[PDB]
RNA sequence: UAUCUGGUUGAUCCUGCCAGUAUUAUAUGCUGAUGUUAAAGAUUAAGCCAUGCAUGUGUAAGUAUAAAGACCAAGUAGGAUGAAACUGCGGACGGCUCAUUAUAACAGUAAUAGUUUCUUUGGUUACAAGGAUAGCUUUGUGAAUGAUAAAGAUAAUACUUGAGCAAUUCAUUCAAGUGAGUUAGGAUGCCACGACAAUUGUAGAGUAACCAAUGAGAAUUUCUGAUCUAUCAAUCAGUUGGUAGUAUCGAGGACUACCAAGAUUAUAACGGAUAACGAGGAAUUGGGGUUCGACAUCGGAGAGGGAGCUUUACAGAUGGCUACCACUUCUAAGGAAGGCAGCAGGCGCGUAAAUUACCCACUUUCGAAUUGAAGAGGUAGUGACGACACAUAUUGGAGGGCAAGUCUGGUGCCAGCAGCCGCGGUAAUUCCAGCUCCAAUAGUGUAUAUUAAAGUUGCUGUGAUUAAAACGCUCGUAGUUGAAUUAAUUACUUUGAAUAAAAUAAGGUGUUUAAAGCAAAAUGAAUAUUCAAGCAUGGGACAAUGC
């Protein structure tokens, strides 16, 4: 399984480490769920210590906010336009934080400011 | 380690295994006390060297040293009531001057000799081992019993031991 | 003889016996070296009500 | 190198100079488990194949009875002495024989 | 170690538990509660060693579960309840009451508490925090969380607690004129008057304590358990009155 | 006990090694009257295993018509009790072994204002809906596993519905403890979850979230510290740093995308060896030191070999599962599961190591909890590993080292003895033997190894003209060492703080003494620490850092 330990990395001197123990559950890892544009579908993950994480797979509606007018109403997500990390995320329309997306201000360019893979929903503000 | 209970040794063999001067000087003491083997010579020697170490170590420090007041006095205090050191000698230097005849003289085989029960030191072995001898309120079958100063007027015969 | 103390909560008394040669439970019966004097630890539970429940 | 801060060389010098010790190096090189037939083992078990008579050295004059033994662990051939007089009669072939050194250490 | 441990080895227990080295393989691990692992004495130890009521642990269970012992105002029925600081003890069946106070000989001592004086138990505040909804509160040395205290009550003060009512009576500030019982290391078991405090911002705050006879020692701030104000003691001190004898009359007197 | 002696020569003085000597632990030969205590398949094979046991648990309070309740007691809501079975909790504790592991782990130390449960403790927030399910009855299969399907039913503190704020994300703002915070905390607006069992004994509590203790806990992380090797001198490309996201309980190249070329190294990087788990500690030492530490306790890892996962608060669990590699079992030949580096025991390996016993009564753990279980633990058997006290007997030797025969038969440089020098070619103090006594004694020799001897590994502390050993000579970087002088750190120095126990030294105490034990006739030693680092402080002579 995916692990997040430094035992498999290299030292600052380039010296490859040597394995003393096998993989441990305390350093688990899980595959990303690239939240695309589609019908609302959220899977709740059973994390460590029994806590529950909301993993969003496909969302369309986000509770965007406006800071200059102090209004927070939901709006439908149109498409992913700009991403600061990977332009290939635009084609897949992956919903991640910082992804510049465009919306139509029917109840009112938005930047997602949440973690749909952890919180399970999309929220942002107005550029 | 293996066992939680502690153990220790009591005698160490001499470094030089053969000396013509160390056999007569032992038989002069073995024959004086009528012992069984040569262990008790070393066992008494080991005990004397044990207490000689503390006095020698403590003597290196000044009088005002806190450990000299506490450990040094406690060494003499134990040495006093054991009968090894007479009461009038109350200095740390007198501990080194002690010899092996002092500790050997406090053995029960030597105390019963001076009380008037055994004519010969070899005869006293049967009396102690046979349980004829009672020290105050308890029967004793161990000849190497080193009595204390208070018990010196207290060794006497038992009352028809079984 | 020796020490006599009474338990105020367990309804029993703890005593130390010493030999000089149903309601009593005798444990620790050992003698000295070579025989003769023998000792032990007698426990008396008086009323059977406490004895029938304060016992392994 | 006597200086207060000069402890690097004195440790380096002692490390290098310890390898000249004929005995200390012997117990640290990887040859006891390779070249020594006994190794760390106190004794050895083997089989008797051939019996030898080794003539004594020049000052003496005699024939010392001896046997050739192949171990059960290494399989090498070694020569063993007879501790007593007339013991070659008692010894046989293909029997358990214990071999443990001599007065001198190996 | 896949999770929390449930067995405590005999030799790994705190040294001040009086436990022998050949008594047994394991020691009774105190259950979780108000006091820490090394800041508490298990209830089994009190009723087997300090009181000698039970010969072994077979009879310890036949006493605590019988609702016979009351810890503080309430009553506990746990065989290994963590009994820490001077929180009171009540056994009305035998008409005897005690208190778990420290002593200069690095142990837990059971001072005698009368029936009238067992109704209160001073508690040292550990922290003051203001919860949600503007409802400030304090946490004491036994983890007890209480409602609105005096607004002047700070984090490192001491309060006079009640058992039957569970209310506050008196509070003593932490100042330069109070008396404290030590609960830490070298000085723990000592009683003295705070005379000076020195504060180092980086690591620790260090205070100076002077005894009644003039002996002066030093300790860390976490170890300062205020017991009164102006050389006044609010509780009955142990047999040796909490004073430190510098070993001068320890070996000598024990001979006679 | 701050200790030496025999051996090169015709003889002497040396360098120098061999041998002798004492102690600790491994095996074995001889012997072994007892009582106390006591290690014991670790080294070679973390090799393979037949068999039997090692985790199960029930109170008046979760659910019980068993056609069980004449075994206490009758019984109109089911009497006290109650095997089962559903449900809850536990087997992530405990026990075992040391293969991997070379700044990895580990020890001290600081941080978590970078994460955090379980249990426990304090505090807070309809006169009662519904189905089906085991245990229950009836039909079977196959040799079967703790094997198995259908039907008829029957309950919940099993699973849901239903009625009287807490905490989560985002955007904005107001702002007081702490050395340190747009910090606890309040307010504004949507988004999400949204309760305090539709809960339980006639007689002795439980539930759902939340804040805080637990807990110095667990986990990540800071500083310092580790054996040999240069016939290892250059090593690294997710590698070093940054931005954004992702994943995690959480920081973080832990992972992905884009940008830069950076990171380490003669103060030993990178690589290689181990018969390398680390520490507290053990053996031995005048002082300095050398070697050992699998193994009581703490920390790390694993369950034949990797890999991937389920349950849940904690497992990458293996006395759980799944796939492959290598083994092994019953067989009805169709098929099934198993992992003794747990407790006894077996084969093999070896110089090398014990009963196929009984009991939870001591200590402690788990559980629905006073009661059940525990090959943990205790008891019993073998046991010359060792240690203590104490009866009336063997081993080795009798040239020197080293105590002990100017005795007697043979052998004739042959047999042989001999740790070293050596004794034996016909008058042997040493051979094989007869008599006698020298050392120790329930012990005594041998073989191997650590330590002292060894000032034959040198810091204290060596030697270099001739015994071994000054480079052919000069320049030279790293390293080491550096003249006198002055009326901000670091190092040094002195005190403290705090620092697991056991062990070392011991304070006391007649286990009768002693080994022991912390017990008894209230005491627990202040117990002294703790090398190397870290914090605070008094002093500035000797020292380094540039003005």
């Amino acid at each position: 399984g995916i692990t997040r330990d430094s035992r498999h990395k290299r030292r600052a001197t380039g010296g490859k480490k040597n394995s003393m123990q096998k993989k441990k559950k305390n350093t688990m890892g899980r595959q990303p769920a690239n939240t695309r544009l589609g019908a609302i579908r959220v899977h709740d993950v059973r994390c460590r210590y029994g806590i529950i994480k909301r993993r969003a797979l496909r969302l369309e509606n986000g509770n965007f906010s406006w800071a200059s007018q102090s209004i927070t109403k939901g709006t439908k997500i149109l498409n992913v336009v700009y991403n600061a990390s990977d332009n290939d995320f635009v084609r897949t329309n992956t919903l991640v934080k910082g992804a510049i997306i465009e919306i139509d201000p029917a109840p009112f360019l938005a930047c997602i400011s949440s973690r749909p893979g952890q919180t399970g929903s999309v929220e942002g503000y107005i550029l | 380690g293996r066992c939680l209970r502690n153990h220790s040794i009591t005698y160490k063999t001499p470094k030089v295994p053969y000396e013509r001067e160390r056999f007569d000087a032992e038989l002069k003491l073995v024959g004086q006390f009528g012992l069984k083997n040569k262990k008790e010579i070393q066992r008494v020697h080991y005990m004397l060297g044990h207490m000689r170490t503390i006095a020698k170590v403590m003597l290196m420090k000044d009088a005002k040293d806190p450990k000299r007041l506490l450990e040094g006095a406690a060494l003499l205090r134990r040495l006093h009531n054991l009968g090894i050191l007479p009461r009038d000698q109350n200095k740390l230097e007198f501990v080194l001057a002690l010899k092996e005849e002092n500790l050997l003289e406090r053995r029960l085989q030597t105390l019963v000799y001076r009380k008037g029960f055994a004519k010969s030191i070899h005869h006293a072995r049967v009396l102690i081992r046979g349980k004829m001898i009672k020290v105050g309120k308890q029967v004793v079958d161990v000849p190497s019993f080193l009595v204390r100063v208070e018990s010196e007027p207290l060794i006497q015969l038992a009352d028809n031991t079984p | 003889t020796r020490n006599l103390i009474v338990n105020p909560l367990l309804c029993r008394k703890q005593v130390v016996v010493d030999i000089y040669h149903q309601t009593i439970v005798l444990n620790g019966f050992v003698t000295k070296y070579g025989g003769g004097k023998t000792s032990g630890f007698a426990l008396i539970y008086d009323t059977l009500s406490a004895l029938k429940k304060f016992v392994p | 190198a006597r200086g207060l801060h000069a402890a690097r060389k004195m440790l380096a010098q002692r490390r290098a100079n310890k390898w000249a010790d004929k005995e200390w190096k012997k117990g640290k090189l990887v040859t006891r488990y390779k070249c020594n037939p006994l190794g760390t083992a106190s004794h050895a078990k083997g089989l008797v194949q051939e019996k030898l008579g080794i003539e004594t050295k020049q000052p003496n004059s005699g024939i010392r009875k001896c046997v050739r033994v192949r171990l059960l662990k290494n399989g090498k051939k070694i020569t063993a002495f007879v501790p007593r007089d007339g013991s070659l009669n008692y010894v046989n072939e293909n029997d358990e024989v214990l071999i443990s050194g001599f007065g001198r250490r190996g | 170690a896949r999770g929390p441990r449930h067995h405590l080895k005999r030799l790994n227990a705190p040294h001040h538990w009086m436990l022998s080295k050949l008594g047994g393989t394991f020691a009774p691990k105190p259950s979780h509660g108000p006091h820490g692992m090394k800041e508490c004495l298990p209830l089994i130890l009190i009723l087997r060693n300090r009181l000698n009521y039970a010969l072994n642990g077979r009879e310890v269970t036949m006493i605590v579960k019988n609702r016979t012992i009351k810890i503080d105002g309430k009553i506990r029925t746990d065989t290994r309840y963590p009994v820490g600081f001077m929180d009171v003890l009540s056994i009305p069946r035998t008409k005897e009451n005690f208190r778990l106070m420290y002593n200069t000989k690095r142990r837990f001592c059971l001072v005698p508490l009368t029936a009238e004086q067992a109704k209160f138990k001073l508690c040292k505040i550990e922290k003051r925090v203001l919860g949600t909804g503007a409802i400030p509160y304090i946490v004491t040395h036994d983890g007890r969380t209480i409602r609105y205290p005096h607004p002047e009550l700070q984090a490192n003060d001491t309060i006079k607690l009640n058992l039957e009512t569970g209310k506050i009576v008196d509070f003593v500030k932490f100042d330069i004129g109070n008396t404290a019982m030590m609960i830490g290391g070298n000085g723990m078991g000592r009683v003295g008057v705070i005379v000076k405090r020195e504060v180092h911002p980086g690591s620790f705050e260090i205070v100076h304590i002077k005894d009644a006879k003039g002996n002066t020692f030093t300790t860390r701030l976490n170890n300062v358990f205020v017991i009164g104000k102006g050389t006044e003691t609010l509780v009955n001190l142990p047999l040796d009155k909490g004073i430190k004898k510098p070993l001068l009359q320890q070996v000598n007197e024990t001979i006679k």
